[PDB]
Formats: C-alpha cells, sequence, structure tokens
C-alpha cells in the first residue's frame, strides 16, 4: 500500500512548440517537498538533448535511439536542421525534475519560419529571452552548454534575458559546460585563462557562478592546487565520443567520457535546493507556480518595452 | 627502337609527363653517348646565361632523371659536371630548376654504392648552401632539400667530418626552424634526417650530434622550470651552444618531444657505448619531471615513460642479465624500484597509470614464466613492487 | 607579413602589377594555430607566418608576388588573442566603465570592418563551427547604413586620387564578393548535401533580411549565382603538434581551399569583374584592376581618416543601455 505512483519511459512535452501551456504532467507529480530543477541553455549543435539524457535516466553504454530525449540524427545533421522543440520535461526516481530546451538562435527556427513584428528576425531572439527568463525564474540550476569556448555572444545574451526577467531577489545557480573539449583544453595553462575570462566577463551578473560545482576537488587534476586559480569558477568539460606493448591505446590526455559523466551527474544531484517563492512549495504546487509563471511571462510589459527598440 | 625513343623524349621535353615518363621507364650502349647531348645543352645554356631557358633547363633535368632511372668511373664525372652547371645558375634563383637538380643529384648518387672515395666536399658544400638558403621556400623544395640531405649523410659513411654535424645541429642552423612546419611531410622527412644522422657508425661524429641534442632538450627544460617558478636543473648534459637563448612554453614542449622522439633511433637498437647512457637518461637523468613537471605538462612525462618502456620491452626487461651482459647486471632492480616509486605516487594521470599498470602486468607475468628466476623474489625493489600494486 | 600601418608610409620591384585584395576576417577560438594564419599558409603553399610567434584592433598585411595577391588579416576582441588580453588587462589595470569600455572596443571593431569592406575585392568570414550565428544578420544591416553616412565624407578624401572614376563615386574598386568558411568540429557525400544546405539558408536568410538586394550595387557585398561560396573544412592532425609528435612517435616504436578561392580570384584576374543581378533586369556593375602604387594611393587616404568619430558615435551595447 505504500507502492511510488508510475515511472516515466519518455519525456513528455511541457510547452508546446507554439509557446502554448501542455498541462500534462501532473499524472507523474506528487505531493513531496524539496524538489529540485535543472535547465539547459545552448546552441544549436552543442548537445543539449545528449547532455540532458545521459544526465537522467541514461548510460553512455547505452543507445542514442532510446534516449530519454529526442536526439540528432544523422539524416538530420546533413540538412542542417534542429531536433528538439519547444520545452520538454522529465522526472526521474529521485524526484528530480529535468528541463530541456530548444536551441537559441538557431538558423534553423529562423528558416522553418521564414515561409510562414517588423521582420522575422526579432521572434526569435524574443523567443529565447522568453525561454531563458522563464528558466531563470522557475529553475533551481541553468546548465549553459558551449559547442567551442568564448563565444562572446552568449554573455551578453544571458545579462539582457536577466535584465528583462519577470521577478530579497532569486537568481538561480549559473553552470558553464564545455561540450566537445579537446586535449590542449585539459591543460593548467588553459583552465587558468578559462577561468580568467569567465570571471571578468561576468563581473556584475548577480548570479551564483562561483563557490560551487568546483572540478578542482573532483580529483580531475591529481597534483593542481586550489591556490593555483584566483577564482575557481563552476566550469565543467565534457570530452568527445570515445606481447602487451602493442596493444597499448593512444594519448588522449583527457580523462574517459564515462568518468567525466558520472562525475557531472554526481556534482549536479548534490546541488543545493534553496526556495524560490516566499513560501514552501511542492511538486503540485511547483507545476502550478511554473504555470502561471510563464503565463505572466508571456503577456509581460518590459518585453514590449524591449521590442519597441528593435 | 633506338630511334622511336626520340620522338618520345622531344615530346616530354615540351601533368602527362608521369606517363610518358612510366610508358619510358617500362620500355626498356647509345645511353652512354645519348647523354653527351643533353650534357653539352646544359653547359652551352649554362654559359649562354651569363631569363626564359629555366623552364628548358627544367625539362632536360627531368628527362634526364628519367633515362637514367628507367635503367662504373665517368658518374664521378658527369655528378661534378651536373653539380657545376647548377650552381653556376647563381642569379636566376629559380625553384624548379634546382628541385630537379636536386632531384638528379640523388638518384645519380644512389646508384652508386658507398665503397668509394668519391669527392664529397663539392656535394657538402652544394647540400649547405642550399640548406642556408631554403627557409621560405616552397612546400616541395624543403621535402627536396631535406631528402638530398638523408641521401647524402647516408651514402657517406664514417667519412663525414665532425665540422659536416657540428654546424647542423646548433640554434643558428635553419634545420632546427624547419621542423616547425605545419605539413607532416616536413616533420617526417627532418625526422629522417635525424634517424639518418644518428645512425651512423662513427661514434667521434656523433657523440657531438648527441650531445647537442641533450644540450637542447635541456635548454628547453629548464626554460620550463623557470617559467614554472622552479630552479633549473640537469646542469650535467648541458653545452655552451645552448648558454643564453630563450624558448616558449609550446616551443619547448615541442622540442623536448621531437627530441625525445628522435632518440629512438638509438634506443631502440639491436646491437653505441655513449657516456650517457639511453637507459640512465630516461630513468636518472630525466627525474625532474616526475616532480613537479607531471602536473602542468603530463606529455612530456609519458613520452620519457612511453620511450624507457619501449626500449626496456625488446630487452626482454634485462632479465638474463639479472660486455653488454656486465654492464646491465642492475637494471630489472631500477626498472622495479622506479615503478614501485611512480605506482606508489597519488599525482599520477589516467593516461600514465594505465601505461604503469601495463608495464607491471606484463613485468609480472614475465617474473613465474622461468622456474629460473626464483632468487629474485627476495631483492627489496620486489618488495616495493608489490607494495604499489596493492596500493 | 607587416602591419597595415607599417606599410603604407613606405615597392620598385612590383611598382605597378595588377593585384587583387583579400579581406580575411571572423570569430577565433583560444588555439595556438588561428585560422587565419593556417588559410594565408595553406593558400600561399609556404610559412608564410612562422608557428610558435589602450586598443585591441590590428589590421596585417601580406603581398604575395608568385601569385600577385594582397592578403589584409582583420584581429580584433572577437578573436580569443586580443580578449584574452583585454580580460588581462582589465583585472589589474565599476559597473558603468566596463560597459563603456566594451561599446568603444566595439564600435572600433566596427570602425576597422568598415574599412576593410570598401578596400577589398574579395573577403571571407571565417568560424569555428558549422552553424552560423544569427547575429551577423544584424551586425551587416548595422553597418551598410553606417557606410551611407560616412560616404560623402570619404569620397571627398579620395578627390584627388588616379583610381579612376568609378572608385572616386562608390568609394569602392568594385562590389566585394563575400565568402564563407566553416569547421567541421567532429561533426558528419555529406559534405556536399551539408554545404549546399548551408548556402541555401544563409541565402534565404540575408535575402528576408533586405541584406542582400536583387541590384549589386546598392548593396555592400553579393555572393555567386551559380558557384560554390561555402567551405568546410574538414578534421585534420595538423592541430595540436603535440597529439602528431605523439603519435609519430607510437608508429615509430611499433575541391580544395586553394581551388576554392583561384575559382573566384581568376574572374578578377582576368579582368572579367563580377555579375550577380536575377531583379529580371541586370546593369552593369563597376569594376577596376589598380596596381600596387594606384591601390596604396587611396588605401593610405582611407586609413588616415574629422567627422567620422561623430557619425560613428550614433550607432550592440546600445540597446541595452537604452532600456537600463
Ligand atoms: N560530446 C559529444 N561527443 C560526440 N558527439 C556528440 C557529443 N555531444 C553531442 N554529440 C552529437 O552531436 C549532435 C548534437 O545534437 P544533440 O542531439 O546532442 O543535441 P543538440 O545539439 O542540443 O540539439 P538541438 O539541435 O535540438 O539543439 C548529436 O548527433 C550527438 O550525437
Ligand atoms: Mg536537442
Amino acid at each position: 500500500k505504500l507502492l511510488p505512483p508510475e515511472r516515466m519511459k519518455h519525456s513528455i512535452k511541457l510547452v508546446d512548440d507554439q509557446m502554448n501551456w501542455c498541462d500534462s504532467a501532473i499524472e507523474y507529480l506528487l505531493d513531496q517537498t524539496d524538489v529540485l530543477v535543472v535547465g539547459v541553455l545552448g546552441l544549436q549543435g552543442t548537445g543539449k538533448s545528449m547532455v540532458m539524457s545521459l544526465l537522467s535516466a541514461n548510460t553512455p553504454e547505452e543507445d542514442q535511439r532510446t534516449y530519454v530525449f529526442r536526439a540528432q540524427s544523422a539524416e538530420m545533421k546533413e540538412r542542417g536542421g534542429n531536433q528538439t522543440s519547444g520545452i520538454d520535461f522529465f522526472i526521474t526516481q529521485e524526484r528530480i525534475v529535468f528541463l530541456d530546451t530548444q536551441p537559441i538562435l538557431s538558423p534553423s527556427i529562423l528558416d522553418h519560419l521564414i515561409n510562414n513584428y517588423n521582420l522575422p528576425h526579432t521572434y526569435v531572439e524574443m523567443q529565447s529571452l522568453q525561454i531563458a527568463a522563464f528558466l531563470f525564474t522557475v529553475c533551481h540550476v541553468v546548465i549553459v552548454v558551449q559547442d567551442w569556448f568564448t563565444d562572446l555572444s552568449l554573455y551578453r545574451f544571458l545579462q539582457t534575458a536577466e535584465m528583462v526577467k519577470p521577478s530579497t531577489e532569486y537568481y538561480p545557480h549559473l553552470v558553464f559546460l564545455q561540450n566537445k573539449a579537446r586535449r590542449e583544453d585539459f591543460c593548467p595553462r588553459k583552465l587558468r585563462q578559462m577561468h580568467l575570462m569567465i570571471d571578468q566577463l561576468m563581473a556584475h551578473s548577480h548570479l551564483r557562478y562561483k563557490g560551487t560545482l568546483s572540478m578542482l576537488q573532483c580529483n580531475v587534476f591529481p597534483g593542481l592546487p586550489p591556490d593555483f586559480l584566483d577564482s575557481e569558477v563552476n566550469l565543467f568539460l565534457v570530452p568527445f565520443m570515445d606481447p602487451l606493448f602493442s596493444l597499448l591505446p593512444g594519448y588522449r590526455g583527457h580523462p574517459s567520457f564515462q568518468s567525466l559523466v558520472s562525475k557531472l551527474r554526481s556534482q549536479v544531484m548534490s546541488m543545493a535546493r534553496p526556495q524560490l517563492s516566499h513560501t514552501i512549495l511542492t511538486e503540485k504546487n511547483w507545476f502550478h507556480y511554473a504555470a502561471r509563471i510563464w503565463d505572466g511571462v508571456r503577456k509581460s510589459s518590459a518585453l514590449a518595452e524591449y521590442s519597441r527598440l528593435l | 627502337f633506338s630511334t622511336n625513343f626520340r620522338d618520345t623524349v622531344d615530346i616530354l621535353v615540351g601533368s602527362l609527363t608521369q606517363q610518358v615518363s612510366g610508358w619510358l621507364q617500362s620500355l626498356e650502349a647509345f645511353s652512354t653517348t645519348l647523354l653527351g647531348q643533353f650534357l653539352e645543352d646544359m653547359e652551352a645554356y649554362a654559359e649562354d646565361l651569363s631569363s626564359v631557358s629555366l623552364p628548358k633547363l627544367a625539362a632536360l633535368l627531368r628527362v634526364f632523371s628519367t633515362v637514367v632511372r628507367s635503367i662504373a668511373y665517368v658518374t664521378d664525372v658527369l655528378y661534378r659536371v651536373m653539380r657545376c652547371v647548377t650552381a653556376a645558375n647563381q642569379v636566376f634563383f629559380s625553384e624548379a630548376v634546382l628541385t630537379a637538380a636536386n632531384e638528379c643529384v640523388g638518384v645519380l648518387l644512389g646508384s652508386l654504392d658507398p665503397s668509394m672515395t668519391i669527392h664529397c666536399d663539392m656535394v657538402i658544400t652544394y647540400g649547405l648552401d642550399q640548406l642556408e638558403n631554403c627557409q621560405t621556400c616552397g612546400t616541395d623544395y624543403i621535402i627536396s632539400v631535406l631528402n638530398l640531405l638523408t641521401l647524402i649523410v647516408e651514402q657517406i659513411n664514417t667519412k663525414l667530418p665532425s665540422s659536416f654535424v657540428e654546424k647542423l645541429f646548433i640554434p643558428s642552423s635553419k634545420l632546427l626552424f624547419l621542423r616547425y612546419h605545419k605539413e607532416k611531410e616536413v616533420v617526417a622527412v627532418a625526422h629522417a634526417v635525424y634517424q639518418a644522422v644518428l645512425s651512423l657508425k662513427n661514434i667521434p661524429v656523433l657523440e657531438t650530434a648527441y650531445k647537442l641534442i641533450l644540450g637542447e632538450m635541456t635548454c628547453a627544460l629548464n626554460n620550463l622550470l623557470h617559467s614554472l617558478q622552479l630552479p633549473e636543473a640537469c646542469s650535467e648534459i648541458k653545452h655552451e651552444a645552448f648558454k643564453n637563448h630563450v624558448f616558449n612554453v609550446d616551443n619547448a614542449k615541442f622540442v623536448v618531444i621531437f627530441d625525445l622522439s628522435a632518440l629512438t633511433t638509438i634506443g631502440n637498437a639491436k646491437n653505441w657505448a655513449l657516456s650517457p647512457t639511453v637507459f640512465a637518461l630516461l630513468s636518472k637523468n630525466l627525474m625532474i619531471v616526475h616532480s613537479d613537471l607531471a602536473v602542468h605538462f603530463p606529455a612530456i612525462q609519458y613520452a620519457v615513460l612511453y620511450t624507457l618502456y619501449s626500449h626496456c620491452t625488446r630487452h626482454d626487461h634485462f632479465i638474463s642479465s639479472s660486455t653488454v651482459t656486465t654492464a646491465t647486471k642492475k637494471h630489472f632492480s631500477i626498472i622495479l624500484n622506479l615503478l614501485g616509486i611512480l605506482l606508489k605516487k597519488d599525482n599520477l594521470n589516467q593516461d600514465t597509470r594505465k601505461l604503469l599498470m601495463t608495464w607491471a602486468l606484463e613485468a609480472a607475468v614475465l617474473m613465474r614464466k622461468s622456474e629460473t628466476y626464483a632468487p629474485l623474489f627476495s631483492l627489496p625493489s620486489f618488495h616495493k613492487f608489490c607494495k604499489g600494486l596493492l596500493a | 607579413p607587416v602591419s597595415l600601418r607599417d606599410l603604407l608610409m613606405g615597392e620598385p620591384p612590383w611598382r605597378e602589377d595588377e593585384i587583387c585584395v583579400v579581406g580575411i576576417f571572423g570569430k577565433t577560438a583560444l588555439r595556438l594555430n588561428s585560422e587565419k594564419f593556417s588559410l594565408v599558409n595553406t593558400v600561399c603553399d609556404r610559412q608564410v607566418f612562422p608557428l610558435f610567434r589602450q586598443d585591441y584592433s590590428l589590421l596585417q598585411a601580406y603581398y604575395s608576388q608568385e601569385s600577385k595577391v594582397l592578403y589584409l588579416l582583420l584581429t580584433s576582441i572577437c578573436d580569443n588573442s586580443q580578449l584574452l588580453r583585454a580580460c588581462r588587462a582589465l583585472q589589474s589595470g565599476p559597473h558603468a566603465e566596463a560597459h563603456e569600455f566594451w561599446k568603444h572596443q566595439e564600435k572600433l571593431q566596427c570602425l576597422s570592418l568598415l574599412y576593410l569592406f570598401s578596400v577589398c575585392h574579395i573577403l571571407l568570414l571565417v568560424h569555428p563551427t558549422c552553424s552560423f550565428d544569427i547575429t551577423y544578420d544584424r551586425v551587416f544591416r548595422a553597418l551598410d547604413g553606417l557606410r551611407q553616412k560616412v560616404l560623402p565624407l570619404l569620397k571627398t578624401a579620395i578627390k584627388d586620387c588616379p583610381v579612376g572614376k568609378d572608385w572616386k563615386l562608390n568609394c569602392r574598386p568594385c562590389p566585394p564578393r563575400l565568402l564563407f568558411l566553416f569547421q567541421l568540429n567532429g561533426a558528419l557525400s555529406p559534405k556536399r548535401r551539408l554545404q549546399h544546405a548551408l548556402e541555401d539558408q544563409i541565402y534565404r536568410i540575408f535575402r528576408k533580411s533586405r541584406v542582400l538586394t536583387n541590384q549589386s550595387i546598392n548593396c555592400l557585398f553579393t555572393v555567386p549565382a551559380n558557384q560554390a561560396f561555402v567551405y568546410i573544412v574538414p578534421g585534420s592532425q595538423e592541430e595540436d603538434p603535440v597529439g602528431m609528435l605523439l603519435d609519430q612517435l607510437r608508429s615509430h616504436c611499433t575541391f580544395t581551399l586553394r581551388e576554392f578561392l583561384w575559382q573566384h580570384v581568376e574572374l578578377v584576374l582576368s579582368k572579367k569583374g563580377f555579375d550577380d543581378s536575377v531583379g529580371r533586369n541586370p546593369q552593369p556593375s563597376h569594376f577596376e584592376l589598380p596596381t600596387y602604387q594606384k591601390w596604396i594611393s587611396a588605401a593610405s587616404k582611407l586609413y588616415e581618416v574629422s567627422k567620422i568619430l561623430s557619425s560613428i558615435k550614433v550607432l550592440f551595447l546600445d540597446i541595452d543601455t537604452k532600456f537600463s
């Protein structure tokens, strides 16, 4: 008489591709408290869907055709199109909510909207800003996935999104995930430059991008002392897919993909869960709060002010 | 057939040269008297030069090389004549003619065998002159010059003066600046040059090259240590040629890795009596890479361990020994001690740990195969090795 | 390989030779070997740039006699090399000072880009990933209008030049052709399909944003209508020399970019020019083939350039500042 409610096999659609709410996740929610919400953000081919799938209910040794979050297929890469649309939803058995996100400012959505405001160009930017603000106001942590280092345009977008957010202020933690890392990026000399650039580029961001999720203490660098870094921000690197002398494998210079994925998952799960509103909330209450926030963000006033400026 | 080749030569003397060259080579006295026409033509053109005759000279050189390749006292005379006619045209400075001449000289020199006393001063000065002015050259001229140098070194064995290699491995030498090319072919030919130089049977001419290489490695290591805010070391293998020089972090790492890879020529030999033994150099001289350099520059440590493992695995880890036998009577103990000390550490990388474990497994499996290696289980290095494996 | 400012001040061997100007710009990731340097070395087939070698903008110039072509490389805050130095300087030496600093850097980069967009024959934009940022569409939209407010001032300084007639009117030799270069970055014949899809997407996006028009005169740049203008550099072991050396050690212990560029260079070198107009009524496009001294006579005057600062201050962080 204490069996679990149900087990989710595949992620559902929390928000339709037309920016419409979809109330269909209450069937898998309970009345428990102390819930954790994780969101993702990134460009078109960064790999947010794969990261979310591997961090929620998947393993690297499994296949990409059975992932909880649909990933880009080989036939789709040749056409230069996107796969994830709208916002997804999935909750693991540990009562951890995972939220996916479509690419921001991606040319695929723009091209699809061409054959369908003053011009059909600021619409994509506003949709991206709306999603960023929503994830920044109803999620406990947000992970930013970057295909390459220093895009120089994501920081400005993040600051602008946080400046136009809906609303003793609450600022969720920010995580910088560098996907498809190489050996050259796994050196202390380059690490210092990376941390310095990240810290100097977000000096007045008001977000919690430091003091938590320190990969230096996760045994990634055995002999690297903590004082070697002026300010270790929350940055993590994810590498590319992976008689006796002649059988020695090649030298990669970076830890195994599975090891880093497991470490990242453990660190994400062992994170804090601060309060969102000025009251305690449960799973159902959190769902209702998120729905109300999305409804308010859609018919907001700051967005119109920013729209007349473009 | 005597007159049939004339039409082919005339047609080829005008991207399709490969087809005619292959056909002529596969088609097959008269050649002895036929080469005289080309020799006289080149001599006349060179004399009249002292500028549109360059394409003709290049075509003649290419056809001459093809006809000679299609196939013993006039070889030196013809080689000297070709070298003089090529060096005479030192005004136009055309890369095509130089490349063709280099290929022709290379094939002509390779036709004979290293069992004579041909004139080497002219060839040495020609190669040095071409190398001293081959910095901002094309991708093919550099490869041709390096190939010619390798062929010259291989052809002249035990007769090359010490001055030849003394001025070839110095900072002012352009050879050291040619290995920085992005193309893999240039790096491959450079490594081939290093291998040919280190594959000499003359100890006095090889000792200077070995010392120069060691000095360069020491200079790069010292530069890295200084840039990492640490005192210098390895002062027992320093050289005067590299007393004061500056190497960047990336440049120093690249130089160290290149030298370590080049040392495999003598490290992987199949049986070289030098003062600093390769085993001692990679096991006792370069002991600072595991203290602090293994954290910021693990590539150097991995390369050193890889070359040491490759050199030790070819001699059965020196088990039978535990002249050559007496000199290697204390190699297994050192290997075991090094493995134990490295494994007992807690600041090792994944690749380094995997390599060390593979080496340890190979050594262990090796230990019990013999029934004659039983006394080797009482020495302390074995206990340290077991402790490292357990920890 | 010398600075542009140090080249205009100073020729007899090539005083009058027909050449083509090729501008190189775009973003670059944090790496030892930059994409622009490798591109120049591969195109010239020689080690032009040796390996291991207030404002944050730089313009480098290099002449190639074997091909009679001039290359103009642009470096700004977009590249990680300059961004790292800027951050390091800012670390040692307020929410209002940083904003002004970034705004000034962006304005300087925009001015340099505008200068390159009027003294180049063919220009190419690089990128570290296959996907192209749509933000560029806005940058160009904010650049064209800028030249419209600076064109009357530029033609006044080059009035006494032997460039010609069309050059003095359009302040450019001919409508420059823009090329796009991307990198595989581990993605994925599929390459041809990906290139075609990218070209179609770029053309549609640029046409919708009104950046590209039927007339090849009003627009600041055009793209070919029947040839290829998008190239994807495949992965190779050239990058990270340490890895290549390790691979070599392990082994011992046990179209094309050039053609892609000449396809367009042969047109300008043959005086034919460019013709891109399918608006049901094409019109002739101005084109000129100046020499070394002839090109420098105008390049120096354009580089030396009162009212430019005032016009550039009216044009991005401006939206964010206004909203705040
Ligand atoms: N670390 C990685 N190593 C190798 N391949 C990867 C890596 N991350 C992602 N990929 C592959 O590259 C592509 C990235 O797309 P993916 O499905 O992971 O999500 P995405 O790029 O966020 O998608 P969307 O276009 O919806 O934003 C996929 O084909 C995936 O298999
Ligand atoms: Mg996706």
